[PDB]
């Protein structure tokens, strides 16, 4: 195997020459020796000639020196995967960093490869059930699909992923991975502590690409996720979870490497391989023959631009988008889904069924004439509205209700136990109160419960 | 064997040393079996451009000519299978056995070898085919944002084709392998495959890749035109080329303009359109027909890449989100949408039942957001509305979309509500198809409207039977 | 071992020879000027110089020391005036100390940590209520010129007075004569003698404001390290970034957006992170940082401001529509972020906070209903009156800052209703003379307070300030 010498450091950047015809391939992990300990892993970029190759580093180049050995590893960054990995906090190069030991797998696989080939690739959307019921009716997540997910500061964002988790795991049997592009240190270390009182855990593995670390590692971090969630989709035929926080980062990132290689900016100063990256990585994010990776994406959007190039290629690949909403969390509606602004491609006759479809809408129609009338209600009063539009504000405010939900992870903050719906349920729930079967039940019945079955439990004891 | 050796490679551009006979935009084959393309011959050296996956290319790779100008495979061995543009099977069903090429580049057509478009192609859709009408030969844009129903236009467009025989090329640039793998799949369901090319150069593909799908999909096009027989060519979308060539562009350091693009952007497109024709009777009277795919931001329509694109086609067809969100599909924008050709590609009985038709609805919608006289114009305008909605994968012929237009257009389902104008047409056509038959074949055979007064006659023969909500 | 220089100009040498030379390495030019290695490059070496330049020159020789940068730490540094290299400006002598660190140095890990959960008062009533800072937290200051954010820094060191807290204000860029009316004012506020003064002003070299915020948290992370709990201030990040653009295009690094480098990010973030609140099993100490961004014309999506803003745990915005109205300190309520919240707060501050945030959003929300007097229904009549009357409260006067048990009561006052029947005008005086009333005759409700952290006997608190309320005069 092939072996270099340092001869330029500048900044994140390494200029490492090799002998003649025994050069490393690019995005090869070439392997240096500090001077004082330890070893700094550095990513094949570019042949620029004379044999010489520049790389962009995944840590701190302070302490190097030209004309220190570099080793090449003959292959990508190499990664841990299979059942090993969970339970786990790692970084880029797949090394933990939770200091809980040894980490057992039996292969470790390459986070640079092609996209899943034609002939392996699913042929027509499927449901990925939830069990929440305002995603499923509402804004339903599609096998291999990828989902925008919105929303302020403590509004539900980590409860709503760590149930996600729990109810994937529980009823369809997938695991989960956690990538986090420009972690923030203090959060990672509450997201991981967060995670070991809810139970689930278990059920994930964990990479951050903290703040902190070279461009290089926050850009390659989620391929490092990403190819720990397609071991247990190709060889266990599992449906997978990937969370990515934040993909915006991950496209700083690729612009700072950019700019660092000393590319030709483009439109808005982004890096001219935008649309290449994000394809790239998004591609991976399919459903297969053998089984899926469904991703949720946490979306920075520059300026509150939708089309600035950043959100503008990374929402050519989303399927839905999870909006949550403050004002709901202050009513006490969790999850707090905003029901009129949260969307899926996947809510249709073809994929859902005819009766999915026309409850959902029926939903939304009422949902939507009540959020109307709430100027002319606040100020005119109820006897300025007419008698439909009386009822139609009385089924919104149930439906409203129906649409919250206890979670598993949220025992200790509601107290009740955790309910998985199935669509089905969630399908019939809502169309009976369309229907008007329920209208003469009271309001805090439909607050906070699993099937309509529990509603109408819910009744007598009030 | 002619041999050169990589000197310099980097984001899949390389730089070569020997091949001192190779011809520029020549075929070239690295040692590993991934295909380049030869496009600058330096004074010692010649800049090559890497048409696949680059991770086993570097300094002391071998390279070798191929003797043959950029060129892909053609005919019918491509007919229902799935490739890439370099004509390399994806789908797996085995080689493309064939002796038949053409190159990527080739001229259009000269100013004596065209002739004037008029021969319709049915879309099969109502909205299209009545009011942006598309003929054999004429290059209609597909403009809209994402979402707004663009690729479904093209799909049912070609499936339309079944028993029409016209050979149909299906190049995906840029797209989700997902979808592309969902049409294919459809095109197997609705038997449209088995007379379809499936050109593909998805998200994860490397640039140069998306930049010569287009011309890969021409190529293939270009073969039947040329031949005498007919061709629909669809480019979904050039927003991801203009934005692949970009890079390639700004990796090689040419001087970027507007959003960033560079001088030579409208060329990319202006070149590849202009080879899609009707030609003359002295060259066997072929076509081929394009219909580009623009994805605008927030309806942007005066963007620099779409006003590229309208300033190279025949008119186009925009797609509104509004009304693409609000029950309205297929979303046309009846105001800025326009076919150039317009009457001459179509029959004789839809260019006179729905000759005013896009103006009328462009009127109504004016008068939308806004008396007696034109409260009569509103309630014609909901109704006429209902029945150019049309569900997805289900193209209507042409003899029924006249009757049902020249329906609500004279008046006949006016007495009925609203909300039942879209079951009105779907059992009119039944009575019509089953009972009087020989009003349809009629069109069919000649292509003008039968008789005003027997065809009123079996329109309120229908209206007694039928029952309102 | 030994270089000569090729070439010089505006602060920078490029060095022959040193072929065994570390990546940051501190180097000497033969005249006593220190550099530093910042780029190793195939037949040179690009240094960036720690002073003076006119005396450097073709023919110079440039030694090695075979050390990255350090710099002086411990309480020898408290009540003085340093520039980045640990050298006194101040004109008071050496600086006595055995204990140094280095400039460069990793952040705490993610098993290293515990939660934010103590308090660090601002003394600030809308920063301390509704966005809170916690000891270990990254909270940006940012806003245009003359907002008021320089002041809030000032107060919120003043404020740590008897709080067993070590201040570090980091001044980079400034005008030296302003960092000198800044030492004074903590002088007079007896705020000095706990307070360490990092100062690289405009007149100094680039490589100086560059490293000025890794000197400030080197000082400071001594003190964490050791048990003890410790306060950075960045005054500011805008011209720390700048200065670093400076000496990237001069070492001639690929320019990008607004001519930066793409390593500006991982320049704060690395900065940043080393803030923190440590684990019990590493001592329990704190680092809080409070970084500046100055936007110019309120440019948040600005490349340097955008950068920080992700970097951190929250923000304060201010703006000067709310300045030059009379709003002061002028936070911008709505848009103002502390992803820390209420861990951050004592149990009595988050209890009154509450109505408090609810009250105010509602207000600025309903604005447009204001100059309509008197048309209004008695809803929106009452939460006018009660939500003009709650800004009087967040108005609060340049360099007095409030213990959080006399912020809590005029929160608790103004919230519940016992200033609706007061004027408006009169609000701020009602204030004053109620913390003066309980502070001297019902000084256990106050110190209830301050010993469990917790309300007292709500109907206990009604009674008091109800007897203060009768002997109140309005006008
Ligand atoms: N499903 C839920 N049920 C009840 N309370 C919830 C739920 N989700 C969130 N909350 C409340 O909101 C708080 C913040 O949730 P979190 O997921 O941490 O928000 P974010 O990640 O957006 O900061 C929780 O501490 C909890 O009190
Ligand atoms: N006429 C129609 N009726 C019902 N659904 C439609 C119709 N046209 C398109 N759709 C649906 O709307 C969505 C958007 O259509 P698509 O052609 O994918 O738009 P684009 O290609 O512009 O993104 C698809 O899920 C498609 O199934
Ligand atoms: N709460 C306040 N009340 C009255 N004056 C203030 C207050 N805060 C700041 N000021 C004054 O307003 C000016 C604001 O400038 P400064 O505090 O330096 O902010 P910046 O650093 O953003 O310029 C100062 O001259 C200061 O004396
Ligand atoms: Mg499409
Ligand atoms: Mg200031």
């Amino acid at each position: 195997m092939n072996k270099g010498r340092i001869i330029q450091v500048m900044g994140p950047v390494v200029d490492i020459q090799f002998e003649s015809g025994q050069l490393p391939d690019i995005y090869n992990a070439i392997t240096i020796e500090r001077p004082q300990g330890g070893t700094l892993t550095v990513e094949a970029a570019v042949h620029l000639g004379d044999n010489v190759v520049r790389c962009v580093a995944m840590a701190s180049t302070d302490g190097l020196v030209r004309g220190l050995e570099a080793v090449d590893t003959g292959a990508p960054i190499s990664v841990p995967v299979g059942k090993a990995t969970l339970g786990r906090v790692f970084n880029v190069l797949g090394e933990p960093i939770d200091e809980q030991g040894e980490v057992n797998a039996e292969e470790r696989h390459p986070i640079h490869r092609p996209a899943p080939e034609f002939e392996e690739l699913s042929t027509a959307d499927e449901i990925l059930e939830t069990g929440i019921k305002v995603i499923d009716l509402l804004a339903p997540y599609a096998k291999g699909g990828k989902i925008g997910l919105f929303g302020g500061a403590g509004v539900g964002k980590t409860v709503l992923i760590q149930e996600l988790i729990n109810n994937v795991a529980q009823e369809h049997g997938g695991l989960s991975v956690f990538a986090g592009v420009g972690e923030r240190t203090r959060e990672g270390n509450d997201l991981y502590h967060e995670m070991k009182d809810s139970g689930v855990i278990s059920k994930t593995s964990m990479v951050f690409g903290q703040m902190n670390e070279p461009p290089g590692a926050r850009l390659r971090v989620a391929l490092t996720g990403l190819t720990m969630a397609e071991y247990f989709r190709d060889r266990e035929g599992q449906d997978v979870l990937l969370f990515i926080d934040n993909i915006f980062r991950f496209t700083q990132a690729g612009s700072e490497v950019s700019a660092l290689l000393g590319r030709m900016p483009s439109a808005v100063g982004y890096q001219p391989t935008l649309a290449t990256e994000m394809g790239q990585l998004q591609e991976r994010i399919t459903s297969t023959k053998k089984g899926s990776i469904t991703s949720i994406q946490a979306i920075y959007v520059p300026a509150d631009d939708y089309t600035d190039p950043a959100p503008a290629t990374t929402f050519a690949h989303l399927d839905a988008t999870t909006n949550l909403e403050r004002k709901l969390a202050e009513m006490g509606i969790y999850p707090a889904v905003d029901p009129l602004a949260s969307t899926s491609r996947i809510l249709s006759p073809a994929v859902v069924g005819e009766e999915h479809y026309r409850v959902a809408r029926g939903v939304q129609q009422v949902l939507q004439r009540y959020n109307d009338l709430q100027d002319i209600i606040a100020i005119l009063g109820m006897d300025e509205l007419s008698d439909e539009d009386k009822l139609i504000v009385a089924r919104a405010r149930k439906i409203q209700r129906f649409l919250s939900q206890p979670f598993h992870v949220a025992e200790q903050f509601t107290g009740m136990p955790g309910k998985y719906v199935p669509v089905k349920e969630t399908v019939r729930g809502f169309k009976e109160i369309l229907e008007g079967k329920h209208d003469n039940l009271p309001e805090e019945a439909f607050y906070m419960v699993g099937t309509i079955d529990e509603a109408v439990e819910k009744a007598k004891k009030l | 064997v002619e041999v050169g050796t990589v000197i310099q490679v980097g984001d899949g551009i390389a730089r070569v040393h020997g091949l001192e006979k190779v011809m520029a935009g020549e075929l070239l084959e690295f040692e590993n079996g991934v295909m380049g393309m030869a496009q600058n011959l330096e004074e010692d050296n010649v800049g090559v451009v890497i048409l696949g996956p680059y991770t086993e290319i570097r300094e002391g790779t071998q390279v070798k000519r191929t003797g043959r100008i950029m060129e892909v495979p053609v005919g019918e061995a491509l007919l229902g299978r799935v490739v890439n543009p370099l004509g390399q099977p994806l789908d797996g069903r085995g080689p493309i056995e064939t002796a038949e090429y053409r190159p990527i580049e080739s001229p259009a057509p000269g100013v004596m070898d065209r002739k004037s478009v008029h021969e319709p192609l049915q879309t099969g859709i109502k909205a299209i085919d009545s009011m942006i009408p598309i003929g054999r030969g004429q290059r209609e844009l597909i403009i809209g944002d994402r979402q707004t129903g663009k690729t479904t236009i093209a799909i049912d467009t070609i499936i339309n084709q079944k028993g029409q025989d016209v050979i149909c090329i299906y190049v995906a640039i840029g797209q989700k392998q997902s979808t592309v793998a969902g049409v294919v799949e459809t095109l197997r369901q609705h038997d449209a495959l088995d007379y379809t090319i499936v050109v593909t150069a998805s998200a994860s593909e490397p640039a140069p890749l998306l930049y010569l799908a287009p011309y890969a999909g021409c190529a293939m096009g270009e073969y039947f035109m040329y031949k005498g027989k007919h061709a629909l060519v669809v480019y979904d979308d050039l927003s991801k080329q203009a934005a692949a060539y970009r890079e390639l562009s700004l990796l090689l350091r040419r001087p970027p303009g507007r959003e960033a693009y560079p001088g030579d952007v409208f060329y990319l497109h202006s070149r590849l359109l202009e080879r899609a024709a009707k030609l003359s009777d002295e060259k066997g009277g072929g076509s081929l027909t394009a219909l580009p795919f623009i994805e605008t931001q927030a309806g942007d329509v005066s963007a620099y890449i779409p006003t590229n694109v309208i300033s190279i086609t025949d008119g186009q067809i925009f797609l509104e989100s509004d009304l693409f969100y609000s029950g309205v599909r297929p979303a046309v924008n009846v105001g800025i949408s326009v076919s150039r050709v317009g009457g001459a590609a179509q029959i004789k009985a839809m260019k006179k039942v729905a000759g005013t038709l896009r103006l009328d609805l462009a009127q109504y919608r004016e008068l939308q957001a806004f008396d007696k006289a034109t409260q009569a114009k509103l309630n014609r305008g909901e109704r006429t509305v209902e029945i150019l909605k049309q569900d997805e994968h289900k193209p209507m012929p042409v003899e029924e979309q006249v009757i049902s237009i020249y329906a609500v257009t004279n008046g006949f389902m006016d007495d009925i509500p609203v909300e039942d104008v879209r079951r009105f047409e779907e059992e009119l056509l039944s009575f019509m198809r089953a009972n009087k038959d020989s009003l349809l074949d009629h069109i069919r055979q000649t292509g003008e409207l039968p008789d005003t007064k027997e065809l009123d006659a079996a329109i309120e023969e229908f209206k007694k039977g039928f029952t309102p909500s």
